[PDB]
């Protein structure tokens, strides 16, 4: 699963995503290979872990 | 090596709760201090 935390959009913009159950030496690190899609998900990210 | 709870698999997963077994730990261990000391008064 894919949680996504927001503080809501009258406050901000930013999002914080949770991926469930999964470590994230695990997670697909496709940050800047999104557009070839190897993940179900289209959007990927590179922040703080 | 085969575990039971290999049910991820099906889609079936477990979410694990807010509080751990530690934090509630420590809100029984908060209210026993406060009824050992104080009575009903906390």
């Amino acid at each position: 699963g894919v949680s996504v935390i927001t503080p809501g959009t009258n406050t901000s913009n930013q999002v914080a995503v949770l991926y469930q159950g999964v470590n994230c030496t695990e997670v697909p690190v496709a940050i800047h290979a999104d557009q070839l899609t190897p993940t179900w998900r289209v959007y990927s990210t590179g922040s703080n872990v | 090596r085969d575990l039971i709870c290999a049910q991820k698999f099906k889609g079936l997963t477990v979410l694990p709760p807010l509080l751990t077994d530690e934090m509630i730990a420590q809100y029984t261990s908060a209210l026993l201090a406060g009824t050992i000391t104080s009575g009903w008064t906390f």
